[PDB]
């Protein structure tokens, strides 16, 4: 006949092959198409919608929906912390469980930009204002509000607008998302002074990821 | 590089789902596997991003054999041939090693002799709905619905007995071809508890931390 | 003659430029290039009689160096080129020669063979550190063994002439010059834990003089860097 | 590395010619072997380096050989004035290992 | 004659790197063999003259097997059949016979019955940096790099032990292709001492003569 | 099906083939390529820099930086001998170990012209001359200074010019390189007179090899 | 795949066939002609030249 030679590597199963195969229902006429919304061609668009960040764990909250919340009141002194919350990834941090978290645990090496939104639910005549401070991988994270204003921040007046904006790299000290007290929350008579604030992240468009593997979220 | 992010390269990989033995001389081993997505915990997780999928099918066995401790004098063996029907959604079914429902007309199976590659078989989208369905939310039982049922797979020798019993393995490859998804869904947080539905018990959102600052 | 770099001003009167190709520019990597770009002088070693060699490692003998060092806490990452001007000045009486050679990525080898160098023994910072014509012992923990014939790298010392260099022959020549771009496999890399660059500076024939020359020459090296740039914002 | 020297005690007239020999475990260089001379209540003087070399002030009747592991001292004719000890040092690595100690009484 | 010195020339060249043994029943039998160009010191000193390289891998298995002293009765055996995974960088690793991660979905695996042709697989340029390196000068400990990292291949029977032991040996063919190469560099005078580093102990520069004329 | 007949030597493992392989990991996304400086297309362009030649080996200076210097001095003899060597190939000559005499232990044949180039490192104002004799394969060693000039020679004036060139064959008596005292080293008050000479070798640009082995300084 | 089928005379090794032959040492870049004089093609131009012939045997 016509002859051939087969080479090493001929009757084994390589698992990740594309090999044509044999059907095994042929003649069965198979149902068509139909249009269905809401394809999904890329994981990218998952993770480009924004997710509530539990920002606040400590570990009773964890089962809860105040997890989600952070306190927000008017205290005494001029100048403190709201929150804070390292950029380092996988050690347990809270950008984790998120739903752009969950697609970069599928992967070895991811490297990009977010968006972190903020949003102020608290009453429509509360004022205030807040330092929205960000470090970068190699500066300590700030101990006072001044050298917190020194670096790169954003003030954000909570009676003007009730949603701010800050856009950080993440990589696979790393980085601090600390937030500051500028000035206190001024309220009127018959008004609550314990406002909370909701935080959402989202992935900024234009970043990738290589080398799949399995989550770490399993027995 | 957002080719690997694409959705058939996150879903188009070989995974081992089913393990299951059988001999041939004790009248009760006969492989048997209903075809479902909820077998490895692993892959079940991927398949649940999305609420309707619509994908090809596309098996591959790889079935090995050992010697059982038989009685003594010189126990010669010829090669080993192994049948694996499958039954289409809505077709007669065995229950012993010794029955008519082996021979049917309308049950595809391969034969294969032991010591050659190994035995793939493809299957199409088989199905009178328009996608398979991850989540159903509804009765025919709850949560069940009967229009994904993709059919069961049967695994026997088809050599008798000789001198000794041989007992053979089975592992069985998964992949999924070609396929489409739509509307996406968070992923799960909790554990998983039974394979038929999505019944589970509470857990913490996240792990957490001492203070917040 | 007198050429100059933002406020420093060094004199020249023969330029060999490292693999053929001269240095140049590429999340978005910021250029300074007005600030940090000058001569960077550093103190001179003495060539006696008796003497072995020198060597730099070259991102770290900038690191104390100014704000040049103060550029480099401030930025996790760049990439730099540089270019070297190795002089000696000695009389038409006295008698040598020198090779001046610019290794790329020359591992050290520890004195014992299960460990490895520390980072105090590799590489004094602004600060020449000195081969050795007789061995280092293997009773030592950490230290880089640099018997000057190995050339601390386990090879031939002859065969160092294939990485870009120049030979100072007191005889004929005064003075070397190098130009060397930016080699690494990543385009961008961490500058704190690599050093991809060494300058070597090795006596094959050895000073000479007669009795009342000055018995020691010294030699000047002075570093520029071209094309600088770091990753941040 | 270890060196041995035979023989331990050597006696002999004046006049004749007699040798010792120093045997390595190891290999050793031809150049890193050296030869030293102690007479009773002295310090060392070297004799001969790179055992072929005579050093200063040494006379000529004596001369070094031997090469590998095995190296050896020859007198051509024996004194009454060069009775003494005779060490033999040697360099593979570190440390500087020296010999057992021949000593030469006169006959 | 100037083509047999070109660096394709010189280099795609294969190569026996690894041979390692494993039993069936002995429960801690399983070859294992961290993927490093450091292995053969032959195969070193030519790699070891560029700084960067960058190649294509392909790998062959001739995998052998041998009849170990059972007990009695006629042991009769089947045709065997045998596992070779590849851990990317970065995957999970077995650590014994019966493991999970055997079983992984992203750790692709070949499956080879005896009396074929042998295994042949080819692995990329499986690397973030833009070449590998075979010199770095730097910590991640010193002159590691982390990056240059191409994985972990591993063996077993998938049988299960009928009569009788048997053992198996594996001998690895390295082959690079399609190899680019940078920034020469001189040949290595001293004598390899550990697989890890570049450390050594300082020879003379050349063999000697008596005198120079 | 198709019919097909196999031929001998099919299912063998022949080490030098080059067969099509399967991929293990499809659908990576290999990272592209970068411009690194310094590219080898081929090893004769290893061979063809210039290498310091080990050529007074004389069992002392082996381990040292003696090993490359000519000891040069004005004696009082006028006609002697300098150096030389013969050019015999792989029995313990000085261009083995040198970056041309490590590529050719790699082949089994080869042939080409070599280039020589000594240097004078000695003082700016001493001044000499030296016989470059050249022994072609077959003539003598040249046993005085009148002999070695009537073959082929140069004379190397060293007031003049620090560096003189010396082109030679070298095939797989085979030759000689020795070099002579025309005058002695003329030197003024206050300098030195025992200068050195640096010798280097290269490969003369236009030689090939065959049948590549593996080197024989291994354990 | 590509659905073949084998003949009978598959794996047999016929000495009399041509087929073609995998190389085992390739890259080795083989040395070139040379005009030698007096090239053979048949062996007909052996036997066309003259040759004496023993016609007088006789045992001794």
């Amino acid at each position: 006949g016509l002859p051939v030679m087969t080479t090493p590597g001929s009757t084994q199963f390589l698992t990740s092959d594309d090999f044509q195969s044999p059907s095994a229902m042929p003649q069965f006429d198979v149902t068509p198409e139909m249009q269905i919304p809401g394809r999904v061609n890329n994981l990218m668009e998952i993770a480009e919608v924004d997710s509530v960040v539990p920002v606040n764990n400590t570990e009773d909250n964890v089962s809860s929906l105040k997890a989600y919340q952070i306190p927000v009141q008017s205290n005494s002194d001029n100048g403190k912390q709201v929150f804070g919350f390292p950029l380092q990834p996988g050690a347990n941090n809270v950008l984790n469980r998120t739903l752009l978290g969950e697609i970069l645990n599928y992967y070895t090496h991811w490297s990009g930009s977010i968006k972190l939104t903020f949003m102020f639910c608290g009453s429509a005549m509360a004022t205030g204002k807040f330092l929205l401070a960000y470090s970068p991988p190699g500066a300590g994270v700030p101990k006072n509000r001044k050298d917190a204003m020194l670096g790169t921040h954003v003030i954000w007046d909570v009676g003007l607008q009730s949603s701010c904006v800050l856009c950080v790299p993440w990589i696979s000290a790393a980085g601090y998302v600390t937030c500051w007290y500028q000035t206190n929350i001024v309220v009127p008579a018959d008004v609550q002074s314990s406002c909370d604030i909701l935080c959402f992240v989202s992935a900024c468009n234009d970043f990738s990821v290589r080398m799949l593997k399995d989550t770490p979220f399993i027995r | 590089s957002r080719s690997e992010s694409s959705i058939e390269n996150f879903l188009c990989r070989s995974a081992c789902v089913y393990y299951a033995t059988y001999t041939n001389n004790s009248k009760k081993g006969f492989a048997e596997w209903v075809i479902n997505t909820r077998q490895v915990a692993q892959l079940r997780r991927k398949l649940e991003l999305f609420t309707y999928l619509r994908f090809d099918l596309e098996l591959t066995f790889v079935i090995t054999s050992a010697q059982q401790p038989s009685t003594a004098s010189s126990v010669d063996a010829p090669v080993q041939t192994h049948q694996i029907m499958y039954v289409p959604p809505g077709g007669p079914v065995p229950t012993k090693v010794k029955d008519y429902a082996w021979q049917t007309s309308t049950n595809p199976s391969v034969f294969w002799t032991e010591g050659n590659a190994p035995p793939r078989m493809s299957i199409p989208f088989i199905s009178i709905g328009n996608a398979y369905s991850c989540f159903y939310d509804g009765w025919t039982v709850y949560g069940i619905n009967t229009l994904n049922n993709m059919g069961t797979l049967y695994m026997r020798h088809v050599n008798e007995a000789g001198q000794g019993p041989i007992k053979s393995t089975v592992r069985i490859y998964f992949k999924p071809k070609h396929v489409k998804a739509w509307v996406p869904r968070p992923p799960r947080l909790c554990q998983y508890e039974k394979q038929k539905n999505v019944n589970f018990s509470p857990i913490g959102v996240t792990t957490s931390r001492t203070d917040i600052i | 003659r007198s050429i100059t770099l933002g406020n420093s001003t060094i004199t020249t009167q023969n330029v060999v430029v490292g693999y053929g190709v001269w240095p140049e520019y590429l999340d978005q990597p910021t250029q300074p290039d007005v600030a940090t770009c000058r001569f960077y002088t550093l103190e001179s070693v003495q060539w006696m009689k008796n003497s072995a060699g020198w060597w730099w490692k070259l991102p770290d003998a900038l690191s104390q160096m100014g704000l040049f060092g103060q550029n480099m806490q401030y930025h996790y990452l760049g990439r730099t080129g540089y270019t070297i001007h190795v002089q000696c000045n000695a009389s038409k009486f006295h008698q040598g020669c020198l090779l001046v050679v610019c290794v790329p990525e020359a591992e050290m080898g520890c004195s014992n063979l299960n460990n490895t160098p520390e980072f105090s023994e590799l590489s004094g910072g602004d600060s020449a550190r000195m081969f050795t014509d007789t061995q280092v012992g293997e009773s030592n923990a950490k230290k880089v063994q640099t018997a000057v014939w190995n050339a601390g790298m386990g090879v031939g010392v002859g065969n160092l002439t294939i990485f870009p260099h120049q030979w100072i022959n007191l005889r004929t020549n005064n003075s070397a010059t190098l130009v060397m771009p930016y080699i690494n496999s990543v385009p961008m890399d961490n500058m704190f834990r690599h050093n991809n660059l060494t300058l070597m500076i090795i006596p094959f024939v050895p000073l000479n003089y007669s009795e009342g020359s000055s018995p020691y020459v010294p030699i000047t090296v002075t570093i520029a860097p071209m094309c600088a740039e770091y990753n941040g914002l | 590395n270890v060196l041995t020297q035979s023989p331990p005690i050597m006696s002999a007239s004046p006049g004749e010619k007699v040798t010792m020999t120093c045997r390595a475990s190891s290999s050793v260089s031809s150049s890193y072997l050296h030869w030293y001379q102690q007479k009773s209540g002295a310090s060392p003087k070297l004799w001969i380096y790179s055992t072929s070399n005579l050093a200063s002030g040494v006379p000529a009747r004596f001369s070094g050989s031997g090469s590998g592991t095995s190296y050896s001292l020859t007198i051509s004719s024996v004194e009454a004035e060069d009775a003494a000890t005779y060490y033999c040092q040697q360099f593979s690595g570190y440390p500087l290992t020296f010999g057992a100690g021949t000593k030469l009484e006169l006959k």
